[PDB]
């Protein structure tokens, strides 16, 4: 239940090694599973390094106590998924939280756009302001909201796409939701974005009604 | 070769357990089986494996094993459980089957009934035939287990004693009998002879003497 | 053709119970076990419990103790799992998998040096009080605030629907449809965006197609440019 | 203890079996008995001690999983196998083209299947090694109550539940009568082909009938060989089982005895299994001979 | 299914030999063993040996090994146990039983048993003696009287009173081999003392092996 790389950035052809530490000592029991989006997990390895049949010759196991590893000798384009280790000593199984492997590229910077609420939505008594971060890498980033220069807390939401099949970038949406009355009580609306592809934070803003 | 209690007793509806003690070479390494036996009938298999019983054996019978010992538990005791019970196991050192000693189970129905004892001396007819038999007749005791002793005025003696196995009577109590063979000279040489029947630790005595 | 087949998606109210089936095929059900494991949205896996198809002996996780029951039908080769007194945090994807016949066994379960080799397709179970509601589709108009150079961004806001899922189509290159987020109302919301050349805004038409089968809602929304 | 089954260069010891109508399957004879030898080792081991009996369900679970894994490797050649089935389908049922094109087609599809099996041998070898490791691990850990007085009731149980019923089954069908009849059928087809061949025209079927007759003798020669091994192993097995049943042995002798018995059973079982499957294919092809003969008599009095 | 059935009872002299049979009624000596177990009076079950018919392999309990030979019949479906140099301690019931491999070779089917009695010789023994009424409970007004059946051979005997017409208060005691080597038993009737004045009592004793019937009247002592 101890995964070394929470989120691992790698390259096609690279040798990838993921270690699964434990709590106490398991004699030799540790399963390795692979999981792709929308699909069920698939058993890569059992016991020490007995990769079940149909598992390619690249996946290799290890360990015999509290420190095991899973080694992919050369990462293939179909291997970018998340990896699980199971530790079966006692009657109760333990499923260590998964390790996500995704392809690393040159540091990108997000394109930031902001959308005020449509009058159609202001018909319905609610106001949502949408801040879009498009085509960025890595996934390490931050977004914060300001309303009339006051930092906002507990009224926004963040959703992230997984990697793109062409340029392997991520995209993110941050939506701030107020009531129509609260929205009309204020003027300036801004989202601030920080990312490694940006030397200085990017702020996108507008005035209500303008 | 396996040690069981020679007898056991239980109250209807309760639970009774019968122990069986063995060694590393039999129970320590092989399975133990249990059989029920009512004389006049073939023994019956009760348990064929450790904690297992064939179809037709009620769920009141349970077996267990721990190390070199095993135990049979009978719950909800019923009158049809009165019988002899034998454990058995394969013995690796002997390369054969060994059995436990038979625990006789007395289902308690009638109360603690003391034996009635009648003692007859030798007849004149037998004495004229140069023999002397004393007859000790034992009836109406319950439970069905006694021990018989034939004392001498100042010293003991047993040479020449033959005693029957116990039999259930018509009134659902039990009977037994014991014969002491003497020469006429021995019979005539003592002031009296006594038959003593011990049952559940309590003793009943009768005495006879020459005429 | 060794496989495990699970029942379809379920939607339940808090306090109710759910029953999920896992029908084995292409193998001797009585000689293998079945384990149940759940996966909360965008989270790791949690083992729930296991039952032997031979022995019928069970092993439940302490957390789920008293609320979950697993049963088996050796005649139809089917394993069942029932979770009662459902709670919001039980919303997850439930899986069954082939395993040992004696997991929580006595000494060494070593006669099985493998584990979970075959998995069911999974069953989504949603736990929420209220009933369904179709989405509100609002335009995300392209403007100077969403234009930089020759690239303009635009999209549609698909707000306040229940339950999942919705589908959005537009034009496929540059499209990004974000995963839904859970709001404090208990309703879902998402946006679908696309980047296009800013020179096209005057002559090209952009329409988003939103489908929500649970409520039988279909919406085709035209997205027009906005001035400042 | 010099283990009995072990890996070597087994190039071509494959068996092809058309059991029912176009039901092609094969068996790599050495892997079949290697696997069954360790199957017997595994069971004798768990049955040896009174306590370990209960893992009979876990062992069956492990072996069946290894079979599923082994069958996955065979299933990776099903396309070439179906490619051969259709070619046999063309040969056996000629209802133009000639026996030259057809016979050379059949030999190429057959060699292609065998080449597919050769390319996957390392994948088969890994599964077999996994079975050897599991079984020998359970055998190595075989302990006794008293090392100088090991009980042989493990062998008695194993034989009584895993091999007796067969030895009786085998003596029940009178193996060698089943070959005297097979020869009778082959003789009869030699005579009825000659006694029927009086002209030309109706020819395509004379060629295919000969072909089926040949393949039927090939199958026969196998059945002949296997029944020979079954006959001598049934005797050896009974002879030996008499000596390792009612007594004790020192650990070393007990282990050596288990390996010897397991070798005997593994062989007996292997060639019994094949003997039946080939019996199946011999009659499948016999039933098809009745159809082709009957069709030949139509164009007999068509050409007159 | 299979059905075992011993074949007969016996009576032999010390030093002779006896052969007991056990016949399978299903008709097929399966791969199961048929075992022999005896029980002497007051000794419990004792395993003697077994044979596996279809393989003709035998096993013997050590303490019996030089005296017992077990054999079998593949055609007539019957096993045999032979015991030579019979001793008095060999008087016992002899059982055959089939073991069951799936039930850890427990004995699940049993024959009905064969009694073997080992004794000295054979005679008659016309000693029947009246046992005159004596007081048993004086408060209760009850007396005991009987017949002594002395010096007979072999078993069994039956005792009746007044040619079957007297059943209340009758109790017949088991026989035992006396130091003379002969059996004796006694039959006692409990009666009311008030009837002793004029109620007739005649014990009827039958010894079939010697074709001896003896009647003996039991009257108050005179």
């Amino acid at each position: 239940m101890t995964q070394s790389p929470s989120t691992l950035s790698a390259s096609v052809g690279d040798r990838v090694t993921i270690t699964c530490r434990a709590s106490q000592s398991i004699n030799t029991w540790l399963a390795w599973y692979q999981q792709k989006p929308g699909k069920a997990p698939n058993l890569l390895i059992s016991k020490a390094s007995s990769l079940e049949s149909g598992v390619p010759s690249r996946f290799s196991g290890s360990g015999s106590g509290t420190e095991f590893t899973l080694t992919i000798s050369s990462l293939q384009p179909d291997d970018f998924a998340t990896y699980f280790c199971q530790q079966y000593n006692s009657y109760l199984y333990t499923f260590g939280q998964g390790t996500k492997v995704e392809i690393r590229r040159t540091v990108a910077a997000p394109s930031v756009f902001i959308f005020p609420p449509s009058d159609e939505q202001l018909k319905s008594g609610t106001a949502s302001v949408v801040c879009l971060l498009n085509n960025f890498y890595p996934r390490e980033a931050k977004v914060q909201w300001k309303v009339d220069n006051a930092l906002q807390s507990g009224n926004s939401q963040e959703s992230v796409t997984e990697q793109d099949s062409k340029d392997s970038t991520y995209s993110l949406s941050s939506t701030l939701t107020l009531s129509k009355a609260d929205y009309e009580k204020h003027k300036v609306y801004a989202c601030e974005v920080t990312h490694q592809g940006l030397s200085s934070p990017v702020t996108k803003s507008f005035n209500r009604g303008e | 070769v396996l040690t069981q209690p020679p007898s056991a007793s239980g109250t209807p509806g309760l639970r009774v357990t019968i122990s069986c003690s063995g060694s590393s070479s039999n129970i320590g390494s092989n399975t133990v089986n249990w059989y029920q036996h009512l004389p006049g009938t073939a023994p019956k298999l009760l348990i064929h494996s450790n904690n297992q019983r064939p179809s037709g054996v009620p769920d009141r019978f349970s077996g267990s094993k721990s190390g070199t010992s095993a135990s049979l538990a009978i719950s909800g005791l019923q009158s049809e459980d009165e019988a002899d019970y034998y454990c058995a196991a394969w013995d690796d050192s002997l390369n054969g089957w060994v059995f436990g000693g038979g625990t006789k189970l007395t289902v308690l129905g009638q109360p603690k009934a003391a034996p009635s004892v009648t003692l007859f001396p030798p007849s004149s007819e037998e004495l004229q035939a140069n023999k002397a038999t004393l007859v000790c007749l034992i009836s109406d005791f319950y439970p069905g287990a006694v021990t018989v002793a034939w004392k001498a005025d100042s010293s003991p003696v047993k040479a020449g004693v033959e005693t029957t196995t116990p039999s259930k009577q018509s009134n659902n109590k039990y009977a037994a009998s014991s014969y002491l063979s003497l020469t006429p000279e021995q019979w005539k040489s003592h002031r009296s002879y006594s038959c003593q029947v011990t049952h559940e630790g309590s003793t009943v005595e009768k005495t006879v003497a020459p005429t | 053709q060794v496989q495990l087949v699970q029942s379809g998606a379920e939607v339940k109210k808090p306090g109710a119970s759910v029953r999920v089936s896992c029908k084995a095929s292409g193998y001797t059900f009585t000689s293998y076990g079945i384990s149940w494991v759940r996966q909360a949205p965008g989270q790791g896996l949690e083992w729930m419990g296991w039952i032997s198809g031979y022995d019928g002996n069970t092993n439940y996780a302490q957390k789920l103790q008293g609320r979950v029951t697993m049963t088996t039908d050796t005649s139809t080769s089917t394993a069942y799992m029932e979770l009662r007194s459902l709670r919001s945090d039980d919303t997850a994807v439930y899986y069954c998998a082939r395993d040992g016949p004696q997991v929580g066994d006595f000494d060494w379960q070593v006669y099985y040096y493998y584990g979970m080799d075959v998995w069911g397709q999974g069953t989504t179970v949603t736990v929420s009080s209220a009933s369904t509601k179709g989405p509100s589709v609002f335009p995300l108009a392209p403007s100077s605030k969403s234009t930089s150079g020759g690239t303009a961004a635009l999209g549609c806001l698909v707000k306040d629907y229940f339950p999942e899922p919705v589908t959005v189509s537009w034009l496929t290159s540059g499209v990004h449809t974000f995963p839904a987020v859970l709001q404090s109302s208990g309703l879902y919301s998402l946006s679908s965006v696309v980047t296009v050349p800013s020179s096209s805004l005057g002559t090209q038409t952009y329409i988003c197609n939103v489908n929500h089968k649970p409520s039988n809602t279909k919406v085709d929304k035209k997205v027009e440019p906005k001035s400042c | 203890h010099f283990k009995e089954l072990s890996n070597y260069n087994i190039a071509n010891s494959i068996d092809i079996l058309q059991e029912k109508e176009g039901h092609l399957d094969f068996v790599i004879i050495p892997h079949y008995t290697f696997l069954d030898y360790y199957k017997h080792l595994s069971y004798n081991s768990i049955y040896h001690k009174s306590s370990t009996y209960g893992k009979c369900i876990a062992v069956d679970a492990f072996i069946k999983k290894i079979n599923e894994a082994y069958d996955k490797v065979k299933s990776k050649c099903n396309d070439i196998k179906n490619d051969l089935i259709a070619t046999i389908k063309k040969l056996e049922h000629p209802y133009n083209r000639t026996f030259k094109k057809m016979m050379d087609e059949y030999n190429t599809k057959k060699k292609k299947l065998i080449k597919c099996i050769k390319n996957h041998e390392n994948d088969f070898n890994k599964i077999c090694m996994d079975m050897k490791n599991y079984g020998t691990n359970l055998f190595e850990q075989l302990s006794c109550y008293n090392n100088n007085f090991c009980n042989t009731n493990g062998i008695r149980y194993h034989y009584d539940e895993y091999i007796h019923k067969l030895i009786l089954s085998v003596k029940s069908k009178n193996l060698n009568k089943d070959l005297s009849d097979m020869t009778n059928i082959l003789q009869q087809s030699e005579l009825l082909l000659t006694n029927l061949n009086k002209k030309m025209g109706s020819y395509i079927y004379i060629d295919t009938i000969k072909f089926i007759h040949k393949e039927m003798k090939h199958i026969f020669n196998r059945i002949e060989y296997h029944t020979k091994i079954i006959n001598d192993k049934t005797k050896i097995i009974q002879d030996k089982i008499k000596l390792n049943i009612w007594r004790t042995f020192q650990k070393d002798e007990l282990l050596k005895r288990i390996l010897d018995m397991s070798n005997e059973y593994s062989l007996f079982i292997t060639s019994d299994h094949l003997r039946q499957m080939l019996y199946n294919t011999f009659y499948s092809k016999e039933k098809h001979l009745n159809n082709i003969f009957h069709h030949l008599i139509y164009v007999l009095q068509m050409k007159f | 299914e299979v059905q075992l059935v011993q074949s007969g009872a016996e009576v032999k002299k010390p030093g002779s030999s006896v052969k007991v049979s056990c016949k399978a009624s299903g008709g097929t000596f399966s791969n199961y063993a048929i075992n022999w177990v005896r029980q002497a009076p007051g000794q419990g079950l004792e395993w003697m040996g077994g044979i596996i018919p279809i393989f003709a392999t035998t096993n013997y309990a050590q303490k019996f090994q030089g005296r017992v030979t077990i054999t079998a019949d593949e055609s007539t479906s019957t096993a045999y146990m032979e015991l030579s140099s019979l001793r008095s301690e060999d008087t016992a019931v002899y059982f055959c039983a089939r073991d069951k491999h799936s039930w850890s070779y427990a004995f699940d089917i049993w024959g009905q048993g064969t009694m073997v009695t080992v004794s000295s010789a054979s005679t008659k023994g016309p000693s029947v003696f009246p046992l005159a009424p004596s007081s048993k409970s004086t408060s209760g007004g009850t007396a005991a009287l009987g017949c002594l059946v002395k010096d007979y051979f072999p078993e069994p005997v039956t005792v009746s009173w007044n040619s079957g017409a007297l059943t209340s208060g009758v109790h017949t005691f088991p026989a035992v081999l006396q130091s003379s080597g002969l059996y004796s038993l006694s039959s006692v009737v409990t009666v009311p003392s008030s009837s002793l004045g004029t109620q007739t009592y005649i014990c009827n004793v039958n010894h079939k092996p010697s074709n001896t019937k003896v009647d003996k009247k039991v009257e108050p002592k005179s």
